[PDB]
């Protein structure tokens, strides 16, 4: 005996106001956090390709990012502008 | 420097070389340093170009003129002592020669300490361990090694703190320490510029490294140390010390350690 998955059917109407957002003049000025983070990632990208390691060490790195999801939420875009959503 | 003088046209290289000597006299006492001596004054019998032979004669006469140019000393540098015209080595001219060679493990440690005078080191930093690993490196490589370790430590910390401006806070820079991990990384990036040349140094092998052979150890001391520790006994009996000994026998019995160990105790290269 297992519980049935409830589709939780919903329909939404997008509002034109959702896309109205203006940035500040300083938005495109990169910060010290972005400069240190991106410079570290550049050095790690070169090191990752440079290191000599077996497949088991490659699996240890990749494996940490693989297990989070077992459900999905689907949407359907209908010609009449309605957004139909449900759970599977 | 050779390359700059050689870039000059016929008649310009000779005039410019002479002017350098005249200026040194005007500003005496003065030191003239000629870099890449093998490039400015190569062996004449090896070069068919007229200009390259002429510049050798011009340098030879300018060197001889130093008996008139009071208080002027000319120093020169070359990569190989046998790549220069032998005429320069005649009495006078370049009659003093000093072999700089390659620093040994002790010298390498001293260089690392010099190029870290301004650097804050973490407690885990071991510059002696670095000096022992940097085989074949010269001062230029150890200086670059320290520079790379500094840059890595700066990227880890300061790039998160510093402003996009001309100046940085003194406290932020002073609060940065360079760890052993940054030296290890820099060692992986550095590449020795003098690995093939023979390195001559006092070995670190001691008698404690050799098992057995108690009589051979004593024999080497008699052959190597006694001729200089007790010279009055050799003179008393009219003895001429032996110039060397040959070892023979199976491989892998310590012949290499024996030669190094006696050099070690004697503090000889
Ligand atoms: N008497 C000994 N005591 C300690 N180690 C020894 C001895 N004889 C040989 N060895 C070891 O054997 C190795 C080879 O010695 P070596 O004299 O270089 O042999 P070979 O010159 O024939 O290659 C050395 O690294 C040393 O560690």
């Amino acid at each position: 005996v297992r519980a049935k998955l409830d589709r939780q059917r919903r329909v939404f109407q997008p509002s034109p106001l959702a896309s109205q957002f203006e940035l500040p003049g300083d938005f495109f000025n990169l910060t010290a956090e972005e400069i240190k983070r991106e410079q570290r990632l550049r050095s790690e990208a070169v090191e990752r390709l440079s290191v000599l390691r077996t497949k088991a060490m490659r699996e240890k790195e990749e494996q940490r990012g693989l297990r989070k999801y077992n459900y999905t939420l689907l949407r359907v875009r209908l010609p009449d502008g309605c957004l139909l959503q449900g759970t599977f | 420097n050779g390359p700059e003088i050689m870039s000059k046209l016929a008649g310009e290289s000779e005039s410019n070389l002479r002017k350098a000597f005249e200026e040194a006299e005007k500003n005496a006492p003065a030191i003239i340093f000629i870099d890449e001596l093998d490039a400015i004054a190569p062996k004449r019998e090896k070069t068919h170009g007229e200009v390259e032979r002429r510049i050798v004669s011009q340098l030879l006469t300018l060197m001889d003129g130093l008996k008139q140019r009071a208080h002027v000393i000319v120093m020169a540098a070359t990569n190989r002592p046998n790549s220069i015209d032998p005429a320069l080595r005649r009495f006078g001219r370049f009659d003093r020669e000093v072999d700089i060679g390659i620093p040994d493990a002790t010298g390498r440690l001293e260089i690392l300490q010099i190029h870290t005078k301004n650097m804050k080191l973490a407690d885990d930093v071991d510059l002696e361990q670095v000096a022992n690993e940097t085989h074949g490196h010269v001062g230029a490589d150890l200086a670059a090694l320290c520079s790379e370790a500094a840059l890595q430590a700066i990227r880890k910390k300061m790039d998160l703190i510093d402003l996009e401006d001309e100046t940085i806070d003194a406290e932020v820079m002073n609060s940065l320490a360079v760890t052993m991990d940054d030296f290890r990384w820099a060692l992986s990036q550095s590449n020795p510029s003098a690995l093939r040349e023979t390195v001559v140094e006092v070995p670190q092998v001691t008698w404690e490294d050799i098992g057995g052979l108690e009589d051979v150890k004593r024999e080497l001391q008699e052959l190597v140390q006694y001729p200089v520790e007790h010279p009055d006994k050799f003179l008393k009996f009219g003895m001429t010390p032996s110039k060397g000994v040959l070892f023979y026998g199976p491989p892998g019995c310590g012949k290499t350690l024996l030669a190094k160990a006696i050099a070690n105790e004697c503090q000889a290269n």
